[PDB]
């Protein structure tokens, strides 16, 4: 299949320099442009630039001129974007797409790789109960949960004895802090008949930190 | 540069279009018009090339169109899965802009009956309190529209200072849940009799306390 693979995710402070990469695969890669857009956090599309790799004649766009270099390796079927010295406003998901000339539409995407700029450093969760009680019961059905603390950087993933306990769960997206950190929520409903005999641990997972905690959930 | 309507909504089955205005140095150029598909949480995809043909794979209720400065893209027979951001894209001569990307524009499916939140609130645990901290936990879900507001009190009084709330995004059933916290210190938590969390949703109000003393 037709695909462009681009590097992982980035973690990086102001100042900082950084080359991410996108590899054509499945087609021969002299015969496209590739062009890198960013997507800033909830906010739309824009186009930073375009390089031919057969001849690495690259246009940028106005406002990324001078700001980021485009490059590309046709040796290696890879086209890159780097910079020399990040922002904080770096921050953003950075997509590679395949263009055709003349036209000038992307008609292939890569799945965008995640450049988080932050004077934060990697730091692992705290994880807290959500205890169920008499408050978060109601008919039967009870709501508990786990707290996620003061994480860098996103993402944490969230699961229930160990992949078993899918129904009812809801994690939350994050919260980011004044600190710099991140905070979110799991949380699933479960019948009451079950408080004092079926065990309910959340199993939080931090791959940037190279972090895991299980923590059992326990009525108060 | 090129602007497009920042939401549009619509029941399943039923037909809308969205808007793409350029000025006369874009669209007006006779330049073609290419429109984008993001689903939530994926890439983007190209949806129309050539101001009206189609990528295979795309299906027919997908339709474009140009007309003088604008142009627009048209969804007949909305299903759920046409949820989604999209963009529209062209080429300006004047800005030496191979690419101009629209504003965007999410698309909502408007098929649901209006669902009632559910509010749970937990105080902080006896583990954060000994860590020093206090986070109250104020989770939203099972609600439709997905518009809310939320309120903290400390006995009555509104208390804005350490509020953080997301933003609401849907449940595996299609429904919004949202979360706010409210970030204390112990002394804080310990100098009140109550706090509670208060959700508005399309008119009703829920309420739900907790206290240091439990």
């Amino acid at each position: 299949e037709v695909q462009l693979v681009q590097s992982g995710a980035e973690v990086k402070k102001p100042g900082e320099s950084l080359k991410i990469s996108c590899k054509g695969s499945g087609y021969s890669f002299t015969s496209y442009w590739i062009g890198w857009v960013r997507q800033m956090p909830g906010k739309g599309l824009e186009w930073m630039g375009i390089i031919y790799p057969g001849d690495s004649d690259t246009r940028y766009s106005p406002s990324f001129q001078g700001q980021v270099t485009i490059s590309a390796d046709k040796s290696i079927s890879t086209a890159y974007l780097q910079w020399s010295s990040l922002k904080a406003s770096d921050t953003a998901m950075y997509y590679c797409a395949r263009g055709v000339a003349v036209d000038w539409y992307f008609d292939l995407w890569g799945r965008g790789t995640l450049v988080t700029v932050s004077s934060a450093s990697t730091k692992g969760p705290s994880v807290f109960p959500l205890a169920p009680s008499s408050k978060s019961t109601s008919g039967g059905t009870a709501a508990l949960g786990c707290l996620v603390k003061d994480y860098f950087p996103e993402p944490v993933t969230v699961s229930w004895n160990s992949g078993a306990l899918t129904s009812g769960v809801h994690t939350f997206p994050a919260v980011l802090q004044s600190s710099g950190l991140y905070s979110l929520s799991s949380v699933v409903t479960v019948p009451s008949s079950s408080l004092g005999t079926q065990t309910y641990i959340c199993n939080v997972n931090h791959k940037p930190s190279n972090t895991k905690v299980d923590k059992r959930v326990e009525p108060k | 540069v090129l602007t497009q309507p920042p939401s549009v909504s619509g029941a399943p089955g039923q037909r809308v279009t969205i808007s793409c205005t350029g000025s006369s140095s874009n669209i007006g150029a006779g330049y073609d018009v290419h429109w984008y598909q993001q689903l939530p949480g994926t890439a983007p995809k190209l949806l129309i090339y050539g101001n009206s043909n189609r990528p295979s794979g795309v299906p027919d209720r997908f339709s474009g169109s140009k007309s003088g400065t604008s142009a627009s893209l048209a969804i007949t027979g909305l299903q759920a899965e046409d949820e989604a951001d999209y963009y529209c894209q062209s080429y300006d001569s004047s800005l030496s802009a191979l690419y101009v990307f629209g504003t965007g524009t999410k698309v909502t499916v408007l098929g649901q009956p209006k669902a009632a939140p559910s509010v749970t609130l937990f105080p902080p645990s006896s583990e954060e309190l000994q860590a020093n901290k206090a986070t109250l936990v104020c989770l939203i879900s099972d609600f439709y529209p997905g518009a809310v507001t939320v309120a903290w009190k400390a006995d009555s009084s509104p208390v804005k200072a350490g509020v953080e709330t997301t933003t609401p995004s849907k449940q595996s059933n299609n429904k919004y849940a949202a979360s706010s916290y409210l970030s204390l210190t112990p002394e804080q938590w310990k100098s009140h009799r109550s706090y509670s969390c208060q959700v508005t949703h399309e008119g009703s109000t829920v309420e739900k306390t907790v206290a240091p003393t439990e």
